[PDB]
């Protein structure tokens, strides 16, 4: 046995391309449109729950992911690739910020992290890219919000308002025009619901849906009180009913 | 053909052909026999030499005061197999206090060239041995192939031209398995047996090895004026 | 320490008392010797606290592994478990043990496993620091093939001696019974087992 | 032979109304012999102050230390380090070296730069925070230091006011140890300027 | 197409050939069988004479592990050498940590799991070797066959080798004709005449009959091999029933 | 080994350094050498256990003359130092620590001023107008902090290096067998062949 | 075996060329455009954004200009996500550095180091090299101001002006022309982003498609300031050199 | 074309090793199907013996994984029994550790994960095998978790797999279309394996004797399989209305 | 150091005094040793201070990964099984003396830990140098079926017994109440009963008191523009 594939399966081509890195992009065009608007007070991420199956329990599978109590992940392309890089993520969080400085660490360092892994799959021996492009929201002290996208390559961008995988081409027109500096939370996710209902077939309700904000510190979802510093996450996950009602002001 | 790049690839039909190529390479060695009584064992081994000049390379390797054995084929090959042959025997003895029983040396050495067949980056060993010894069982003639196979047997004979000396002592089984207490007399069986794969040389004082044990004889070679009398 | 097992008619039952100590503090007074690394496989723990919870997590461990392979285990079996780690780690680990089990096959079996890691398969078996003060009367008064009352008791008389020579050992008599008809626990306080 | 008392020395840290000072003496030895009068025992990486007692060459191996981490801090986050996650940084680092420590007692100071809040702490060899309201101390004469700073201080005394209890905390102090004294500072620190002041004091 | 090239690769139809072709090298080999009886088992084995020079009885086939499992292969034979080997060392270790002998399915899952190991890299060849083996443990009598691809199920009777399809359709009779069940002692003479039977397929050259057995009551649960009378009085058994 | 002395004055380095080696009995030599050349304007010399201070000192030279030729160019006196200054605070927890304390002299050509600095086996730096190891400066100090101004010729520190040798001489029960002094300046590094 | 799909990143072909190195200056010559100018008082680094979006965030955007340490920067072409791993190792030996001399790295060393190890990458470990050029704008003690670049190869030079990425033929050739040595940054910063102005590919030369930075000693007396230019100072300095 | 043969990306951003994984999954010919009551979780599978010479009672493709999880396999036996050998190993290993019993979910996210590195590492061939988990949950209740060679993994209020999934999963949908509940509502675990086979012999129309099933059922605190007598007075009732 | 830990009704509560010491010197007079491990569990410490605050972090934070990876709410007995395995493997070189408890899908728990990996199950628990103190009052006013006001009081006595009569422990009394459904409320300095008193005299002193050498402004600026 022993890994004997030490050498690179990523390499350049004659005209300057590397194959698999652009391969791996295909994957994530194929993949689900996820999307991603950021407000004054908030950050918006979402994206469909396409279900494999109607005997299939759709709410086991997560498309969304907290990463730390601050920033949130969402993904296109391969589902088992997300999850991997999600538990490598948080984890990375830990060993390589908080137990060293004791606080999470800020938006653009973990997606700095995040992007070193995928970039990693892209150079080491005997393994090929990551075949997903993600989404990543989040909040910290002195730089405000903020969005990120990470592409299997490595590299990684901030935006305004973003949108990745099946029809991006079209919502990021749609974007364009609906965007500015002035809009609130609340905006934000109306512009995304209107965004997202263009790129969904069938059903478009809370079930099909899956939508997290960063926004306001929530004491309620702290676990404890006593700590007037701690005033909890500002990762939320809306509900299938929040979800719902405004799809009613739609 | 598309399947013989390497050692971890079977053929369509199920075939090792690295292992078979190997195979060949002792076919192309010098002619070697072996052959024994119920007191004795004897090695017999044509050697070859490069030109005139050039001296006639050694066939015959002792492993130990009961055992040895006969190559044919690439000679570094046998040097390594001897040599881990020389170690196993002498484990026995040091941990033990037990000569190694020529039975299970043909299980060590079996073993040691399966490794090299089932695994990607090496190469089977190519190289033939016939092992003769005297242990608590009595006398023992082995023939091992590089394939991983090894038998155990009255007489045999490996390498080029090898079939005319396997049929002679084919024929004369019952005769030369009674040659007991008469060591001379085996020795002249195995001569007459190599002596039918000869063609256009002869043997001479310089071309022809031997080697013997037996119940009250440790394992020992004869060359030079120590074969004329055989001659 | 005061711990034993004595196996009997319908199986084997398993007694301790509730005593850990740091030097002369009564750490825990009402602490649980009697640990369970299989369904009816428990055992008896003596020596460093550390080691004998570190071992027992193990033995439970590699029986629940077993078990998902090769189905239940024999008491010996689990025995060996803990020899293995005892031998291999006598220099670092200060453990006296007693392993007792239940099978349908074998009925109840108790092996004692000592300081040294060696094992000793017993009729009965008694350990700990209290043990040395009756060795004469549970030899006097152990008999094969008891009945579960005859047993209880046998058990109760001893700890109760063994508690009350030894100041290491005290609180509650612990006992688990093992048999066919399952597992059942038994505790004895103060005020009943001092008048004995 | 004890690491921690062969070179000798003390740091004192103490908060104010908007303000905080630490100060430090310049003594270095070896045991009972005098061999540097410019040993200075507070550094700074951006606006936070580390003040670190013990092991000279620890001290000096520290302060590179966090000279190293500080500046890539800077490079990867995009702003100078603040005193509350500093002090996390130090901890981490002294005790990844639990069994084999840094034979040292820093003190950080500073005032976070986005709150206004005077901030100052301290640790023991192998990372342990405390993190008082009123006054940190360390070094060979940590004791006199605690006698001195537990009649002297008061809260919220101005800039001016607090120089002046932490100068005659030290000094006090310093003149009541053998390895400690040759000279001393005092930092003043606000939120955007720092005072440095020498004091005399006597060289025995 | 070059799906067969490499082990461990999936073909289009989810096929690793790597393993296929290993099954050819095994249905080259000689015939070899197994007999489950009333309280043990049987292992026979076809051993081709190329030469009169072979010394009769000498070169031993079937092979002991621990000692209550017998094994016995066809195909390539250093390859079932080296799977014996590691059997020996899983036995030895399963001994060593839980005392009892290693349980005879214990036993085929830890062959059957090296064996499928070696068709998850393309850095190694798959067995050349289909394995009859099994004995007697505390549930009773155990028999297995394990493949090329780590595929093993139990048997009441099995054959392997070129051979194969006369071997089974004779031991299909025996289980229909013994739904109670077959002695150990009628388990010996049935694989005697099975090995007769099957070696039509190899009629060039002649042959000699090997035979072993485990059995509660005839070895006390160890794996023996039959010799001397046991052993003529199957061979006349056989050469009655060829005629 | 035992006396290391070391002064900076206005435009030089002066180090001194014992001649005596000792093998508990006998004195096996009276004219030894305690310093190495680490480049044209820094000089290190060295005192500490048998067989690890030349060991040491021969391997921080190599280090510096691989510098020096790699990038052309001579390190500044306080780069050396602190260099040898972490490779003795590595040394300090090691499995077999580097007994050695050394002094080094340099002449900065940027600055164009002397520097001395003081480093001992721990890794315990100090840049001094003067400086000692062991017990040499016990003796030596008060008569330095007594003459020494910063304003001193090569000439007046040699001299004030006289008083403190004879107070050496008179004092210590050990027999060092005098020194050997070297200077380091703006021109290299020469010996004091009578002293 | 594994042997099979092996595409052997290090060798020679026939001519003695290194095929993967040869093929990742290929993928360089398509990223956008940077340029380095070293004048008497300072350098300038100039660099063009690839084709970006209204909605892309600016103010809180980097991928060509980057900070080493005070004295030094790099203008990168080429793989943004390779070109991190570099910087960061880069990052780590300046600080190695500082912490064994207890002075900043000089310039030349730095490069050295970084350039040693792309070079590693075409020898040995069978792994494909890293796509990306660098500008090295840097101030030491010893040389002063200095630029550098280095390639996939390993290979460095210096320079007195340079450009990477897409279009350096041309590029080269006007700062050829127009290249002084007397030379003051403020004429320098002209150079560049008029050098700019005329390689793009882009139909005008904007604030929100460039990156900008300066390293000068107009840093109050004997010091070096880093200047990376904000989004509306770079709108300023495009409407004072007269190109909006 | 070695994107094939290995785990590497296609031109269209596939990967094809794990689709022909996908398709050695279906080599058995073999049928499963998994379904919730209120107290209990389901799983039947069809049983082939098609030798006369093989000991029936060794030929099974479900597994006690512990105490409280079971799984079925849809593949080939060899690969089975490599990932059974490893579920068992890493829910013993979780109760070591963490000091509570592995949850259903969790085993199967872990057996997922692993999935993904042979999808990702070149070394490793993908297992040709689809892993259904089954379990009582002490937190979430009865619950089902399917996992593939993509590295997929996902719950279910029922399921089924083989090459006659798409009948059984049709046949399941309906059901649960009038009752618009998750589950069975049942009492009793007897007839909610009653449910599984009948809804079975519908989907696929076929009719079935004691050994041609092979049931599994897991309750609060126990996985176990039923026996051929115990599957035989499952199918008496049965027929018996 | 003096910590407790008492079960009640529907929950448990720990508490701790905020005296921590070098020898016989008080380096903090107001410490914190109750712990957080998650949101509804938390420890209380004695022994080496830096380890008991390394492992509750290092254990809360894999907790927390834990927590994620699983998609539950932490349990106590994980956070114990993972404490004790990691003290064991380091023989008691890691110093740490814990009572762990908190609340969690399976119910309420209170669990002690010793330094070398021996751990223990009860209904109330004392831990440090003022541990017998505490110890005392808790074998005289428990009882089973304590309503959370009742097990507040009871665990505040037993930290105030430590307090007053171990030299190890004084300050203020810190409490944790972690009930069944309800978030954990962390009441630090529930009880201040040892506030100094005024002193007799000011020691402000007047300006230019202490002599001076040298004035400097320090430059913590970084270099700046132009
Ligand atoms: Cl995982
Ligand atoms: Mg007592
Ligand atoms: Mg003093
Ligand atoms: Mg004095
Ligand atoms: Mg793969």
């Amino acid at each position: 046995m022993t890994d004997r594939y030490s050498f690179s399966l990523t390499t350049f081509s004659p005209s300057g391309k590397l194959g698999q890195i652009d391969y791996a992009l295909t994957a994530v065009k194929q993949g689900v449109t996820s999307l991603g608007i950021k407000a004054t007070n908030g950050v918006v991420i979402a994206t469909e729950k396409k279900s494999s199956s109607p005997l299939a329990m759709s709410e086991t599978l997560s498309k969304v992911s907290l990463l730390t109590p601050d920033i949130g992940a969402v993904y296109s392309g391969m589902g088992p690739d997300y999850r991997v890089l999600v538990d490598k993520s948080r984890k990375v969080a830990h060993t390589s910020y908080k137990r060293i400085y004791g606080e999470y660490p800020p938006t653009k360092l973990l997606v700095s992290e995040v992007a070193k892994i995928m970039q990693e799959a892209t150079q080491s021996g005997g393994v090929r890219p990551f075949g997903v492009s993600l989404l990543i929201a989040g909040h910290d002290e002195f730089n405000g919000f903020s969005l990120y996208q990470v592409d299997p390559s490595g590299s990684y961008f901030p935006w305004k308002a973003t949108a990745i995988g099946k029809g991006s081409v079209a919502a990021k027109t749609f974007l364009e025009k609906r965007w500015n500096d002035e809009l609130e939370l609340e905006d934000a996710i109306h512009i995304a619901l209107l965004t997202l209902k263009e790129s969904v077939e069938g059903e478009f309700n809370g079930d099909t849906i899956e939508l997290a904000i960063i926004g306001d510190e929530n004491p309620d979802l702290l676990g404890y009180t006593g700590i007037p510093t701690d005033k909890g996450p500002r990762f939320r996950k809306l509900t299938s009913q929040e979800i719902n009602d405004r799809l009613e002001a739609l | 053909n598309n399947y013989d790049g390497d050692t971890v690839t079977f053929s369509p039909t199920g075939r090792l052909f690295q292992v078979e190529y190997a195979l060949e390479a002792i076919k192309q060695g010098s002619v070697t026999v072996g052959l024994r009584s119920n007191t004795h064992a004897v090695l017999v081994a044509l050697k070859r030499n490069a030109d005139e000049l050039s001296s006639y390379q050694k066939k015959i390797i002792k492993c130990d005061e009961h055992m040895g054995l006969s190559l044919a084929g690439l000679a570094p090959d046998a040097r390594v197999l001897s040599n881990y042959l020389r170690q196993q025997c002498n484990y026995s003895s040091l941990v033990f206090n037990r000569k190694l029983a020529v039975e299970r040396a043909g299980h060590l050495l079996c073993d040691k060239a399966q490794k090299n067949t089932q695994s990607y980056g090496g190469r089977p060993y190519g190289v033939g041995l016939l092992i003769i010894g005297y242990d608590k069982s009595g006398a023992h003639l082995l023939e091992f192939q590089p394939s991983g196979n090894v038998t155990e047997l009255y007489g045999t004979a490996i390498g080029a031209r090898s079939q005319g000396a396997k049929t002679y002592l084919e024929r004369t089984l019952d005769t030369f398995i009674k040659i007991d207490g008469n060591p001379d007399e085996l020795i002249k069986a195995g001569v007459e047996a190599i002596s039918q794969s000869l063609r256009d040389e002869s043997l001479t004082v310089d071309n022809l090895s031997i080697a013997i044990v037996g119940k009250d004889t440790p394992f020992t070679i004869y060359d030079g004026e120590a074969v004329a009398k055989y001659i | 320490t005061s711990i034993m097992a004595v196996t009997f008619k319908d199986g084997v039952i398993l007694g301790a008392d509730s005593r850990t100590t740091t030097g002369a503090y009564i750490a825990n007074r009402v602490t649980d010797k009697l640990t369970r690394v299989h369904d009816k496989i428990w055992c008896c723990r003596s020596g460093s606290a550390a080691d004998t919870q570190a071992i027992a997590d193990i033995v439970q461990y590699h029986l629940e592994l077993y078990t998902s392979q090769y189905g239940t285990p024999s008491t010996e079996t689990a025995a060996s478990v803990f020899k293995e780690l005892c031998y291999e780690n006598k220099d670092n680990l200060t453990a006296g043990i007693i392993v007792a089990g239940y099978d349908d096959k074998n009925k109840g079996e108790v092996y004692t496993i000592p300081l040294g890691g060696s094992v000793h398969k017993l009729p009965y078996a008694i350990a700990g620091s209290g043990s040395t003060f009756i060795y004469g009367y549970c030899d006097k008064n152990f008999r094969e093939n008891m009945s579960k009352e005859e047993t209880v008791d046998f058990i109760k008389h001893s700890l109760s001696q063994a508690i009350k020579w030894d100041g290491s050992s005290g609180g509650v008599i612990r006992m688990v019974v093992l048999t066919a008809a399952g597992v059942e626990r038994l505790i004895f306080y103060p005020d009943e087992y001092e008048q004995l | 032979s004890d690491p921690s008392s062969i070179n000798g020395g003390i740091v004192v840290a103490m908060t104010g109304k908007d303000c905080v000072a630490i100060a430090c003496d310049l003594r270095l030895g070896s045991q009972s012999l005098g061999v540097s009068n410019k040993f200075e025992k507070i550094f700074h990486y951006g606006h936070v102050f580390l003040g670190i007692t013990g092991l000279a060459t620890d001290v000096t191996t520290l302060n590179e230390m966090f000279r190293y981490k500080t500046n890539l801090y800077k490079l990867k986050e995009e702003r100078a380090i603040e005193p509350e996650t500093f002090t996390q940084l130090v901890s981490s680092s002294l005790y990844e070296r639990r069994f084999g420590p840094y034979f040292v007692g820093p003190v950080v100071a500073g005032i976070n730069s986005k709150s206004g809040k005077p901030f100052i702490a301290g640790f023991d060899l192998i990372g342990c925070i405390d993190e008082a309201k009123d006054f940190i101390v360390s070094g060979t004469a940590s004791d006199q230091l605690f006698g001195m700073c537990e009649s002297l201080y008061e809260p919220n005394l101005e800039p001016e006011d607090l120089f002046e209890t932490i100068s005659q905390a030290l000094l006090n102090a310093a003149d009541r140890d053998a390895l400690s004294g040759w000279g001393a500072v005092v930092y003043i620190i606000k939120k955007d300027e720092v005072v440095k002041r020498y004091l005399k004091m006597r060289q025995d | 197409t070059g799906y067969d090239l490499s082990n461990s690769v999936f073909s289009p139809d989810g096929r690793n050939f790597q393993v296929e072709y290993a099954v050819k090298a095994v249905e080259n080999g000689t015939t070899s069988i197994g007999i489950k009886c009333n309280d043990g088992v049987v292992f026979a084995v076809e051993k081709l004479i190329t030469s009169k020079l072979l010394v009769p009885q000498k070169n031993v086939k079937i092979q002991v592990v621990d000692r209550h499992i017998g094994c016995v292969y066809s195909g390539l034979i250093p390859d079932g050498r080296h799977l014996v080997n590691r059997g020996r060392e899983e036995a030895a270790s399963f001994k060593k940590l839980y005392k009892t002998p290693i349980p005879i399915p214990a036993f085929a899952d830890r062959l059957g799991q090296y064996v499928q190991a070696h068709t998850l890299y393309n850095s190694v060849r798959p067995f050349g070797v289909s394995t009859i083996f099994g004995g007697v443990d505390k549930n009773g009598a155990h028999l297995y066959m394990l493949e090329p691809s780590g595929s093993y199920w139990g048997y009441k009777g099995a054959a392997t080798g070129k051979g194969r399809q006369s071997a089974k359709a004779e031991l299909e009779k025996l289980v229909d004709h013994h739904p109670e069940g077959l002695s150990a002692r009628e388990a010996v003479k049935q694989a005697a005449k099975i090995i007769y039977l099957a070696h039509e397929d190899n009629k060039e050259k002649d042959f000699e009959l090997e035979i072993s057995w485990c059995s509660l009551s005839e070895t006390n649960g160890l794996h023996k091999f039959v010799k001397g009378d046991l052993l003529q009085e199957a061979i006349d058994f056989a050469q009655k029933e060829i005629n | 080994m035992d006396i290391i002395l070391g002064i900076r004055v206005q435009d030089s380095v002066i180090l001194a350094s014992s001649k005596a080696v000792t093998r508990g009995i006998s004195v096996l030599k009276d004219s030894d050498d305690k310093t190495r050349q680490l480049s044209p304007h820094t000089l290190m010399s060295f005192a500490g256990e048998a067989g690890d201070t030349v060991q040491f000192a021969e391997y921080i030279q190599a280090n510096i003359q691989l510098y020096s030729i790699r990038e052309d160019y001579e390190l500044s006196p306080q780069a050396v130092s602190s260099f040898v200054r972490q490779e003795l605070a590595k040394s300090i927890r090691s499995r077999r620590p580097y007994q050695v304390n050394v002094l080094i002299g340099g002449y900065d050509k940027k600055k164009n001023k002397p520097e001395l600095y003081q480093i001992d086996y721990l890794g315990t730096k100090v840049e001094l107008p003067y400086g000692a190891h062991g017990y040499s400066g016990f003796y030596t100090f008060s008569l330095l902090d007594h003459h020494y101004r910063p304003d001193m010729t090569t000439e007046e520190g040699l001299d004030l290096l006289k008083l403190c040798v004879q107070e050496l001489e008179k004092r210590m029960p050990m027999d060092f067998k005098g020194v050997i002094v070297k200077i380091v300046d703006k021109d290299g590094i020469r010996q004091v062949d009578d002293f | 075996g594994s042997r099979r799909y092996d595409s052997r990143t290090t060798i020679f072909s026939p001519e003695g060329r290194l095929y993967q190195v040869e093929y990742a200056l290929e993928s360089i010559s398509h990223a956008g455009t940077a340029i380095g100018i070293m004048a008497s008082d300072g350098i300038v680094l100039a660099a063009e954004r690839k084709v970006t979006s209204t909605l892309l965030e600016q103010d809180t955007s980097t991928e060509k200009l980057y900070k080493l340490n005070d004295k030094i920067a790099v203008a990168v072409a080429g793989l943004t996500a390779d070109a991190e791993i570099l910087i960061n190792t880069a990052r780590i030996h300046a600080q190695n550095y500082l912490k064994t001399y207890n002075e900043d790295i000089p310039v030349e060393i730095l490069v050295r180091r970084l350039s040693d190890i792309k070079q590693g990458y075409t020898q040995h470990g069978g792994l494909r090299p890293f796509g990306v050029s660098f500008i090295y704008a840097g101030y030491d003690d010893r040389y002063g101001y200095q630029l550098y670049t280095s390639n996939p190869s390993g290979n460095y030079t210096g320079w007195k002006a340079i450009s990477v990425g897409a279009n350096t033929s041309a590029a080269q050739t006007l700062l050829q022309m127009d290249y002084k040595d007397d030379m003051k940054v403020d004429d320098a910063i002209e150079l560049a982003l008029k050098t700019l102005s005329k390689t793009t590919d882009s139909s005008a030369l904007t604030y929100d498609r460039l990156e900008f930075a300066t390293i000068r000693k107009g840093a109050n007396d004997g010091e070096v300031y880093q200047k990376i230019f904000k989004p509306q100072e770079i709108k300023d300095i495009l409407v004072k050199t007269g190109i909006t | 074309g070695y994107d094939r043969h290995i785990t590497i990306f296609s031109p269209e951003g596939r990967l094809y090793q794990v689709e022909y994984a996908f398709k050695a999954t279906n080599q058995t010919n073999i049928n499963s199907l998994a379904v919730r009551g209120k107290d209990c979780t389901v799983v039947i599978s069809q049983k082939k013996v098609p030798d006369k010479l093989l000991d029936p009672t060794t030929v099974s493709y479900i597994f006690c994984i512990s105490r409280t999880i079971g799984m079925v396999v849809n593949g080939p036996i060899p690969d089975a029994r490599n990932a059974a050998l490893r579920a068992k190993a890493e829910a013993a290993e979780f109760r070591y550790k963490y000091g509570y019993d592995m949850p259903c979910d969790v085993l199967a996210k872990r057996m997922a994960n692993l999935s993904q590195i042979y999808t990702q590492r070149a070394y490793m061939r993908p297992l040709g095998v689809i892993l259904t988990f089954v379990s009582v949950d002490e937190e979430l209740g009865p619950s089902i978790y399917k996992t593939d060679p993509a590295g997929y993994y996902v719950g279910y209020k029922a399921t089924a797999t083989g090459p006659k999934q798409q009948e059984i999963t049709t046949n399941l949908e309906n059901h649960f279309k009038k009752s618009k509940i998750d589950h069975i509502n049942e009492e009793s675990w007897e007839k909610v394996v009653e449910f599984a086979i009948t809804h079975m012999i519908d989907a696929l129309g076929t009719e079935f004797s004691k050994n041609d099933l092979e049931v599994g059922v897991a309750t609060k605190d126990k996985f176990f399989t039923l026996s051929a007598e115990n599957i035989e007075e499952r199918l008496v009732a049965i027929a018996e209305q | 150091t003096t910590i407790v830990g008492v079960k009640f009704n529907n929950g448990v509560v720990i508490a701790a005094d905020t005296r921590s010491t070098q020898g016989p010197i008080v380096a903090d007079k107001n410490c914190a040793k109750l712990h957080r491990i998650s949101p509804k569990i938390w420890c209380a410490g004695a022994g080496t201070a830096a380890d008991t605050e390394a492992v509750t972090q290092l254990i809360g934070s894999n907790i927390e990964l834990h927590s994620l990876y699983t998609s539950r709410e932490p349990r106590v007995v994980s956070a114990l099984q993972m404490l004790k395995q990691h003290l064991f493997k380091y023989q008691g070189h890691i110093g740490a003396y814990l009572i762990v408890a908190g609340v969690d899908p399976t119910g309420s728990h209170l669990f002690s830990i010793h330094a070398e990996g021996s751990t223990d199950v009860g209904y109330y628990l004392s831990l440090g140098s003022g541990s017998l103190a505490a110890m005392a009052v808790l074998e005289s006013h428990w009882k089973q079926d304590l309503t959370k006001e009742e097990a507040i009081k009871l665990a505040s006595d037993a930290i105030q017994a430590g307090i007053w009569n171990d030299l190890g422990s004084g300050s203020n009394v810190d409490v944790c109440v972690m009930e069944i459904g309800k978030d954990a409320e962390y009441l630090r300095n529930y009880l201040t009963p040892n506030v100094r008193e005024e002193k007799q005299k000011s020691y402000k002193f007047p300006r230019g008191t202490t002599a001076v050498l040298k004035e400097s402004i320090v430059n913590i600026c970084d270099i700046q523009e132009e």
